[PDB]
């Protein structure tokens, strides 16, 4: 009970040591082409399991091209944990991205 | 994709395994024949239905079919110390 | 006697409740293996075969 | 056979079903009648502003126990 | 014998002293016999062996005595024992679950799996089962489970599933607090019965002259059956094999609903909980259906018994099909469940189907103000489907109830002459999306009332013309002629006929 | 997708004490239990039951098998996403003595 | 009336059981089986 | 393309090991439709169109009592061309248990062939 | 050379930290080259 | 088609099963056996060495069923010499042939 | 080292074997002749002659020579755990065509373990067939044969937007194309449609949004096989894959009239394929 | 060797905080409260709601059931808190979506209420029935409990009319009743407490 408390608490400040603020980042300001290949691969495996979905879906069946309107219309309730390489990130909405 | 996996793996440590691998099998094998006759697994033979379901035979340890056991670990009794082919090149070193 | 020359068959079931057996061939000779051991101590060693046989009723 | 397909079943503990660990993470502190009491009153109105019906059934009679005679 | 038995058991119950457990499994394997067989445990040597067991509990509970409390409890037809050992054997099951409430895990597999047996070989099973309920109230849960997983198939035989349901609803009634987790057991599984047979249905069932079969009529030898049964399928399932399920099942159910409603009940009792725990169960279960006749059936039955239920009903139907949060085509199933439960439902007064006309064309007055100017913008002739499903559900009205609304005076209620004159004349032509045979039969009772002049508008639809699935929810109907024989019996009070 | 979800995708029981994917067991339950899941390494025999003024056992702790023996302790597993192969890489790697302890990380 | 074949004087065979697989007028052990009338369909393609 | 394949039944046996399974249908049990592809002696009718899991011969084993069949084992739908009753030589008096039966898996030139 | 490598690891009692794409298929882990080079984390509304 | 198996779960009925994605035995009414495999092995006499040949037939995937004794070797011992008719063992019966 | 352990020289001998588990030794077969596994003939031969070491071990407690056949089976209990472990460690006797592999033999070669079942493993959902030319397909389409349309499945949660289609799959069931070939439940237990008729389809498409009475999976919803159609992707493979534009990735376009995978011109330079009786590999 | 070898052990078997008898009834306090931490898995229906998914997919399961963890029934819970994932309280709170699945996995705080019985506490409740060899009752309404017949005090017999109980003095004992703990059984579905009379 003390071990645990003692566990969580090195965890919560370890994973707050690593967090880079919002004005500290400077990593690209574009999405990289792999975080939009994830963002509609998740979105549309979200869609799939009743989540509840901000646009007007005319007909669409597939939940591909529905997380495909929803990138066009920034509307989509991700974040991108953008990793650097000692274990460090930043956290990066997918509205303030930048999409090719 | 209706059963996500919680806990997961992040490092892997590699050991030696001690003396005391006999705490997690009491499930010693003697008889060096597999089968008898009428088909049946001879019990401290190499077949033995304490190390998982076995020709239409529940599990001796886990009470389970052939399906969904998982199988288990047995051991043989060296009766002396041989060496581990392995690690003999560092031990004649250390020798 | 069906316990020292016959064979139960395996199992949990045939052996307790209600037995089960079968006169194999290869116990044909031992049942009568102590039946004319009986007969050839009843004369003192000296068997007559051929009125044994139409007793018997066999070959 | 199919015992070992019902504790499938008798089982059902998933990972939709249950948490993964539970760690507590102070020591249990006790609590006054005063304030089982009023946690009751307040816990059984929450959820009767399904499920959960067989267990709020066997709590009303915990509340009817600290305060009421039968 | 008799009393030479009662000192061999005690002898045997002498085991807990020096711990060998030596006649343990002798009494138990003779107790564990079949009914078939007369060399079991008779009616005299069974209290010598059970009035020991309840004179003392301490010296059984070992491991090694655990043995024979299996075999009193799977000590089989228990509930044919005479009363001297019928009601001491009962006593036996009400000390040991409660002494080691730990058996009740598995008294209570027992008795829910014994459900298959009827009312008249269950008045035992449940007076036990009630008392336990109440005396081990943390069995409220996992007793839940046990009556998901003993409810038979949709294909065993129709006395496993008419009297799993008759035993199932005597729980019902002596335990309010499971409550929802019986009709969504039992309305999920009639769904299985019930859909597979509108597909089926072709021709009218041969009533035979015997309506029932009989009355009471009244080992393993396992084998190594690993083998074939090839070519030997016989997979063809029948028409009385599952229309005869529905038939006793579902009038069971409609059966035990009509007892459990009553203005007594519905006044300060728990008659009310029975109608909400079915309309909640209507909107989510059975309303996403498709193609499903014969269990709507049921709210149709429950929603007739008394006045305020139909207050409480129809009003909770119109604010599905016309809420903007509902989704979009449960907007237009429930506009097609309104027209046909209106216009097939006896016992109803004026004043409630009046309101849903009042609203029926106040939400029609209100289209006028917004989604008719659209007409001239390029679109579709499909983005007001919502409006054609609700003009269906107001002529399917008329086509059976146009005698309702005939006033002494000798007007009508708000316009019925007038107000169909300008919807049909306007710039949808709700004369040809809708279904065919619900509209054409609107204008014809309307040209004996001289109300439609539009005869050749009708005409005017072959050369001024996602489809099939608005084809699709048109054509179904919620209370059509019911095909089951023995439950339209039930409801001939109360389904209004085609005339 | 191809080299694990479409091939072996098996989710099997880990220790979260010991790390070992072998050693777990589905317990023969007690006739008024359910079958749990418990490691065997990590176990320790209800005979091993040697001694505030007693040191009780909370009675969920103790499992049986199918031979007939009882465990105290063995405990803490959970479900993890492996290929099947990496369980037959497990058991050829203690053939030669040598162990794999996994690291997981929810404890 | 069932027949066979032998395979080396051509001789038609009717065969019972607890009969030896040879001819019966010269003694060639292998023996192939002849067709009777049956009914099969094809398309003409 | 023609196809042969060898039904053998003496594959399981010893010198000693009397005759086991026999060709033909038995009797007191009656799985039917067989007599479609199937002759009475358990062997089929030459000429007669095959699909996979189609019965190619019946044997009747006398350690079950029971009419077994074994199926056509592959995919490509043939033709019953040739059944030969091969004979035993090491003896004069055992029944048939070895018959080599062709099929005729007809080709046209599909799309995909290397000419 | 598996098991050479094998025996220098053992003796190490080295910690495989599960990083190289040659170590993620064996236990089954996501890549992290690419698409996995990153995490999503999904905004929730409610407090 | 089918093959005689154990009851099916879901509580299905007493049924028998099939094979029908090469590894998942359904029942007689389409509920696939939750967890079960069809197992083989490969071959691409010679191309190895031979242990040994322990003789089962293994129709079950692994386990066998076939191939013992006692079950209805019962009844083939004792029907092989009350098969055969014409016995010569005709004692008194045969004045009266 | 945080555990504060020892380093102890038991870690380097052998004090006992562990047996794998039966799963992991279950006999071989070929044809309609079962063999008894590898790992039990080298495993045998270390518990034989553990016991021939127990028979020589009474030959003390009543009590040379005996200690020449003492020494000798140490030699050979050693010979024989070295033999159970690798193969090239031993002598043997004989020319026994590369006798029997140890644990160390099933891990290291191109093929054994390591390599051939964890780098390189068999998927489920793979098609290949010989290719052929198609110019009326576009670039970036493969064209598939009715014969893999009707076998490869996609596993489709059915939701409120797909039970227009769902439905229509499961009426046409695994025959015709727009179809599909099993439905899962909401626990998990699958419902195959290959020998259900028109009606058991029909009565069990109308069912896809029936909730359960389970509450444990009440957030499930069920899952429609349906086959491929023209807006599923597929990754093609040439088989020796030098560079990444080797394996790409084509939307389906399902053709009539065909058994061969059928590919447009622009592609055939990538994969550097030619039509001569080339196969690709069809991964979905 | 064994003084800090089987503390590891020991103190794994130990409960933490012990039950007072109080308020000078002589009965014990067994309902606790308890703060814990749990990792549940919130899905994707729920990715609105987040606080009602965690408490009907995994806390509603909890209550009125033994845990193993805080070593009690849970009764119910109060104070439910999704830690963010975001170091940055507020609404917006984000979680991690795992990459296979569309679920997401959090921790979160809450309070249990557990009641914990313990060996040597006093527990009253009332007798429900009472047999010639036990002696059965309910613990605060809702949890069983039994006296067995050699925990029976000697000057106690059980007169026979079901059958009524005579104490040392001659009189029938009341459906209230104060008794001591004896091994709590867990293993069941229901949990017992049995229990003695003797001190
Ligand atoms: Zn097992
Ligand atoms: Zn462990
Ligand atoms: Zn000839
Ligand atoms: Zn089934």
């Amino acid at each position: 009970p003390e071990d645990f408390q003692q566990h969580e608490q090195i965890r919560r400040k370890t994973l707050k040591e690593k967090a880079i603020p919002k004005d500290q980042r400077a990593t690209t300001p574009y999405m990289t082409k792999y975080e939009r290949a994830r963002i509609l691969g998740t979105r549309a495996l979200q869609i799939s399991m009743n989540a509840p979905v901000f646009v007007d879906l005319e007909g669409e069946t597939d939940p591909l091209r529905i997380a495909m309107k929803e990138l066009a219309e920034k509307k989509i309730p991700l974040v991108i944990r953008r990793y650097l390489p000692d274990g460090s990130f930043e956290d990066w909405s997918v509205e303030e991205l930048i999409v090719d | 994709i209706s059963k996500p996996v919680g806990s997961e793996i992040t490092s892997v440590d590699f050991g030696i395994l001690t003396a005391k691998i006999r705490n997690l099998s009491a499930k010693q094998i003697t008889n060096p024949t597999v089968l008898d006759n009428l088909g049946h697994p001879v019990s401290g033979g190499l077949y033995d239905l304490a190390l998982g379901a076995f020709l239409r035979n529940l599990c001796s340890t886990c009470g389970l079919d052939e399906k969904f056991c998982p199988g288990h670990q047995g051991h043989i009794e060296l009766p002396v110390p041989c060496y581990n082919p392995l690690f003999f090149n560092q031990l004649y070193i250390y020798l | 006697i069906l316990s020292r020359f016959t064979v139960i068959k395996p199992g949990q079931f045939g052996r307790s409740k209600d037995r089960s057996y079968f006169i194999d061939p290869q116990n044909e000779d031992k049942i009568l293996c102590y039946i004319l051991a009986i007969i050839m101590h009843l004369d003192n060693f000296i068997v007559e075969i051929t009125p044994l046989a139409h007793e018997l009723n066999l070959k | 056979m199919m015992k070992g397909s019902r504790r499938t079943g008798n089982n059902t503990a998933t990972t939709l079903n249950t948490p993964v660990v539970i760690h507590a993470t102070q020591l249990p502190q006790h609590v006054s009648t005063d304030e089982v009491l009023q946690f009751l009153e307040s816990f059984i109105d929450e959820k009767e502003n399904t499920n959960l019906s067989s267990s709020i059934s066997q709590l009303k009679r915990i509340q009817r126990d600290f305060k009421g005679l039968p | 014998s008799a009393a030479m038995y009662s000192r061999f058991v005690k002898s045997a119950l002498d085991d807990l002293d020096k711990n060998d457990s030596t006649q343990i499994g002798i009494i138990a394997n003779q107790v564990a016999l079949p009914s078939k067989n007369p060399e079991r445990i008779n009616d005299k040597n069974l209290n010598i062996l059970l009035d020991i067991l309840s004179s003392n509990i301490n010296r059984i509970e070992s491991s090694r005595g655990t043995f024979l409390i299996q075999s009193i409890i799977n000590f089989e037809k228990w509930w044919e024992l005479p009363p001297h050992t019928l009601s001491k054997y009962i006593y036996f099951i009400k000390i040991l679950c409660s002494s080691i409430p730990k058996w009740w895990q598995d008294v209570s597999m027992i008795l829910v799996s014994c459900f298959i047996l009827p009312i008249k070989q269950t008045v035992c099973h449940h007076d036990m089962l009630k008392y336990f309920l109440r005396m081990i109230p943390s069995s409220m849960g996992f007793i839940d489970t046990y009556l998901a997983k003993f409810f038979p198939n949709k294909n065993d035989t129709r006395r496993k599933l008419v009297n799993y349901t008759s035993n199932l609803l005597k729980l019902r009634g002596y335990c309010s607090e499971l409550g929802f987790q019986i009709w969504s057991l039992l309305i999920e599984k009639i769904i299985s019965i019930d859909v597979e047979l509108q597909n089926e249905l072709d021709e009218l069932d041969d009533d035979v002259d015997d309506d029932d079969l009989e009355e009471v009529d009244l080992m393993d030898i396992i084998e190594g059956m690993d083998g074939t049964e090839e070519y030997n399928v016989e997979l063809t399932q029948g028409i009385k094999e599952l229309s005869t399920k529905l038939d006793s099942i579902l009038t069971l159910v409609s059966t035990h609903v009509e007892e459990q409603v009553t203005p007594e009940s519905l006044e300060s009792g728990e008659g009310v909980g029975v109608f909400n725990t079915l309309t909640t169960l209507f909107k989510t279960h059975v309303l996403p259906t498709y193609y499903t006749r014969s269990i709507q059936y049921i709210m149709f039955h429950v929603s007739q018994q008394q006045l305020e239920l139909m207050d409480s009903f129809l009003v909770t139907l119109i604010d599905i099909s016309f809420a903007v949060n509902e989704a979009a085509e449960k907007k237009i199933k429930s506009l097609q469940y309104l027209g046909s439960y209106i216009a097939r439902a006896k016992k109803l007064s004026r004043t409630q189907i009046i309101f849903v006309a009042s609203y029926l064309t106040s939400w029609l007055n209100r289209y006028v103000i917004e989604r008719e100017e659209e007409v001239d913008q390029r679109g579709g002739m499909e983005r007001f489907k919502h409006f054609y499903a609700a003009f269906q559900a107001l002529c399917y009205i008329f086509c059976f109830r146009h005698n309702i609304f005939r006033d002494t005076d000798g007007n009508w209620e708000c316009e019925l002459d007038k107000f169909f004159q300008r919807m049909v004349i306007s710039k949808f032509n709700p004369l040809k999306f809708c279904n065919e045979n619900v509209m054409l039969m609107f204008a014809r009772i309307a040209q004996q009332e001289s109300v439609a002049y539009c005869f050749s508008i009708i005409e005017n639809n072959n050369n001024e013309r996602t489809r099939q699935q608005f084809i699709d929810l048109q054509s179904y109907f919620p209370y059509d002629p019911l095909f089951l024989k023995n439950y339209k019996i039930l409801m001939k009070e109360y389904y209004i006929e085609w005339s | 997708d191809r080299l694990l979800n479409s091939s072996d995708y098996t989710q099997a029981s880990v220790c979260r004490e010991c790390g070992s994917i072998l050693t777990t067991q589905q317990s023969v339950p007690r006739i008024g239990s359910i079958s749990t899941v418990c490691c065997r390494r990590c176990s320790m025999r209800f005979e091993d039951a040697k001694k505030g003024e007693k040191i009780f056992i909370d009675d969920s702790q103790i499992w049986e098998d199918g031979q007939g023996n009882k465990f105290v302790g063995g405990n803490e597993t959970t479900t993890v996403a492996i290929p099947f192969v990496l369980k037959y890489l497990d058991s050829e790697l203690s053939a030669m003595g040598i162990r794999l302890r996994y690291n997981v990380e929810p404890k | 009336t069932l027949k066979y074949i032998c395979a080396e004087c051509s001789s038609k065979l009717s065969l019972s059981r607890t009969d030896a697989v040879r001819c019966k007028d010269c003694g060639h052990r292998i023996l192939l089986k002849a067709r009777t009338k049956r009914l099969v369909q094809f398309e003409a393609r | 393309m023609y196809k042969t394949e060898k039904v053998d039944l003496a594959l399981n046996r010893n010198r000693g090991d009397p005759i086991t399974q026999h060709f033909g249908f038995g009797n007191d049990e009656w799985p039917k439709e067989w007599l479609e592809k199937l002759d009475e002696d358990g062997l089929p009718y030459i000429g007669t169109y095959v699909e996979e899991g189609d019965p190619i011969c019946a044997y009747f084993d006398d350690t079950l009592n029971k009419t077994k069949i074994k199926t056509y084992h592959s995919s490509e739908p043939a033709y019953i061309e040739e059944v030969n009753l091969i004979g035993d030589e090491s003896n004069k008096f055992q029944e048939l248990q070895t018959v080599s039966i062709k099929y005729r898996i007809r080709r046209t030139p599909q799309i995909g062939d290397k000419f | 050379t598996t098991c050479q490598f094998l025996t220098k690891a053992v003796l190490d009692n080295e910690r495989e930290q599960l990083d190289s794409p040659s170590a993620r298929i064996v236990v089954g882990k996501l890549n992290n080259v690419g698409t996995g080079s990153f995490d999503v984390l999904a905004k929730v509304p409610n407090a | 088609t089918f093959i005689r198996g154990p009851i099916c779960g879901t509580d299905n009925c007493p049924s028998r099963l099939w094979r029908i994605i090469d590894g998942r035995r359904t029942c007689q009414y389409g509920h696939v056996m939750e967890g079960d495999v069809e197992f083989n092995d490969d071959e691409d006499l010679g191309a190895g060495v031979i242990t040994r040949r322990l003789n089962l037939t293994t129709n079950a995937t692994g386990s066998f069923q076939s191939s013992q004794l006692t079950n209805s070797q019962l009844l083939q011992q004792q029907q092989r010499q009350s098969h055969k008719k014409f016995k010569k063992l005709i004692g008194h019966e045969a004045k009266l042939l | 080292n945080l555990s504060r352990k020892l380093v102890k020289a038991d870690s380097f001998f052998m004090d006992v074997l562990v047996v794998p588990p039966t799963r992991f030794r279950l006999p071989s077969k070929l044809g309609e002749e079962v063999h008894e596994n590898s790992q039990n003939q080298l495993l045998s031969k270390v518990l034989t002659t553990s016991l021939l070491i127990r028979d020589l071990n009474d030959d003390l407690s009543k009590l040379r020579v005996i200690f020449s056949r003492l020494m000798n089976a140490f030699v050979t209990i050693q010979n024989d755990v070295n033999a159970f472990i690798d193969s090239t460690k031993a002598q043997g006797r004989t020319s026994g065509k590369v006798p029997i592999p140890g644990v160390k033999q099933a891990l290291e070669k191109k093929e054994g373990l390591f390599r051939k079942h964890m780098m390189g493993k068999r998927v489920n959902y793979a098609a290949r067939s010989v290719i052929s030319p198609d110019p009326n397909i576009e670039t970036n389409e493969i064209g598939v044969p009715p014969v893999f349309a009707v076998k490869l499945t996609y596993p489709e949660p059915v939701t409120a937007y797909n039970i227009a289609e769902l439905r229509q799959a499961v009426i046409n069931g695994p025959d015709k194309w727009p179809g599909a070939t099993q439905i899962q439940n909401e626990d998990g237990s699958l419902v195959s449609l290959i020998g259900m008729s028109v009606e058991q389809r029909k009565a069990l498409a109308n069912q896809l949004l029936t909730p359960s009475s389970n509450v444990s999976t009440h957030t499930l919803n069920k899952k429609v096989y349906r086959h491929i159609k023209n807006r599923d992707v597929v990754l093609m493979n040439r088989q020796p894959t030098l560079h990444k534009a080797s394996m790409m990735g084509h939307k389906v376009r399902v053709l009539p009239n065909e058994k061969t995978l059928r590919l447009h011109y622009a592609n055939t330079g990538a994969y550097n394929a030619d039509f001569d009786g080339d196969e690709m590999n069809m991964h979905f | 060797n064994e003084n800090r070898e089987t503390a590891r052990f020991i103190k794994k078997h130990k409960k933490q905080v012990t039950n007072p008898i109080d308020e000078k009834n002589g009965t014990s306090n067994c309902i606790v409260r308890v703060p814990i931490a749990l990792y549940v898995s919130l899905a994707p229906m729920y990715l609105e709601n987040p606080l009602q998914g965690v408490m009907k997919q995994h806390l509603n399961p909890l209550v009125m059931k033994y845990n193993n963890k805080v070593g009690g029934v849970v009764l119910g819970y109060e104070g439910l808190k999704i830690l963010d994932a975001d170091p940055l309280d507020t609404s917006e709170k984000l979680i991690k979506i795992t990459p296979d699945t569309p679920f997401g996995f959090t921790w979160c705080h809450v309070n249990l209420y557990v009641w914990q019985p313990q060996v040597g506490d006093v527990l009253e409740g009332y007798i429900f029935i009472q047999s010639a060899s036990h002696i059965g009752l309910l613990i605060h309404d809702a949890f069983n409990a039994s006296i067995k017949k050699n925990n029976i005090p000697v000057d106690w017999t059980f007169v026979h009319n079901l059958g009524h109980w005579v104490d040392s003095n001659g009189e029938p004992i009341d459906g209230k009743l104060r008794f001591t703990v004896r091994n709590v059984h867990t293993t069941g579905r229901v949990v017992s407490v049995d229990g003695t009379l003797i001190s």
